[PDB]
């Protein structure tokens, strides 16, 4: 789940179009870090251009695989209302690379709660993921419902 | 500044933050917090292509 | 030697004249999850040492785990043999089983 | 009468740019000298350490 807030006054990229190289070619960056079968950490830079008014184009793309193909077609596109809630297009399947004979990550991608206004600057309200890494017993302890917890 | 020349408190507690990516590095405050280095390698030379 | 390929090889230290293993002892293989597919158990023989018979064992990696974990380590190693030693001590359990350690 | 010593010299990092002067950024050997015992002692990670 990544939630954002969009300025609706951010001129749209001249440099079009959409290249992961060109930093100006992109109106918002963001990082949400995944995790596959064998554990590892994909860094999944997902990447906010806004295309018209109340549509906005989201580009995802892993730096963790080397030979990941280059993102050149849509992700996926956030239609928006009158005031600022969302349309259509806020969830979106997303498959990372193959790392070290890991199974690519297929996670479902949503971008509900998002809502957009004329914030001062471009700021990621909150990001979420259900997976982790691999994790050892470090304490254990007794809640007041009688739940024992290991952290 | 630590041996690798890198922000720590006094046990070795290493600063992190935003860093600087692309060419030119820039702040980009999307991405994942990392530690700060400061390496005192010399900087390289970029070919003038507007003036 | 590749992806969740792992050639293992046995070594006896402790026998001056050992040979240097030369040809892999066994393969570990490992599934999408990390898990042991193949290779988990293979039969060891060590050295001669002092006239005594090299001990033909059969090492298990069971439950041998691949995955993204900072670092490789070692969980739990046991095996069966002991060594002779004099009684020290006995002990009547509370089931009334006798324990001699 | 010693064996001779053959090693791996190697220029890797260095560059030919615009700067100033002929500068040595760093040199870097694996070769060492004798010498006795001075200090030991325990880091924080429990490694015994003799300088």
């Amino acid at each position: 789940s990544m939630q954002i807030n969009l300025n609706s006054t951010d001129p749209v990229p001249s440099k079009t179009p959409f290249s992961v190289s060109d930093a100006d070619s992109y109106n918002k960056k963001g990082t949400v870090t995944v995790y596959d079968s064998q554990g590892n950490a994909h860094d999944m830079n997902v990447y906010f251009v806004k295309t018209k008014d109340n549509e906005w184009a989201v580009y995802t793309h892993d730096s963790s695989d080397p030979a990941a193909t280059a993102p050149t077609t849509a992700s996926t596109t956030l239609k928006f209302n009158e005031n600022g809630i969302l349309e259509s297009g806020g969830t979106v399947n997303i498959t990372t690379g193959t790392i070290n004979g890991a199974t690519a990550a297929t996670f479902s991608l949503s971008f509900l709660n998002s809502m957009q206004q004329n914030t001062g600057a471009n700021n990621i309200v909150a990001t979420n993921q259900n997976g982790y890494k691999p994790g050892d017993l470090v304490s254990y302890q007794i809640n007041n419902d009688g739940t024992v917890v290991g952290n | 500044l630590d041996e690798n020349r890198n922000l720590v408190n006094m046990q070795g507690m290493q600063l992190t933050g935003y860093p600087a990516t692309g060419t030119p590095p820039t702040i980009q405050q999307g991405a994942n917090p990392a530690p700060i280095t400061i390496p005192n390698t010399l900087m390289a030379a970029k070919s003038t292509t507007t003036a």
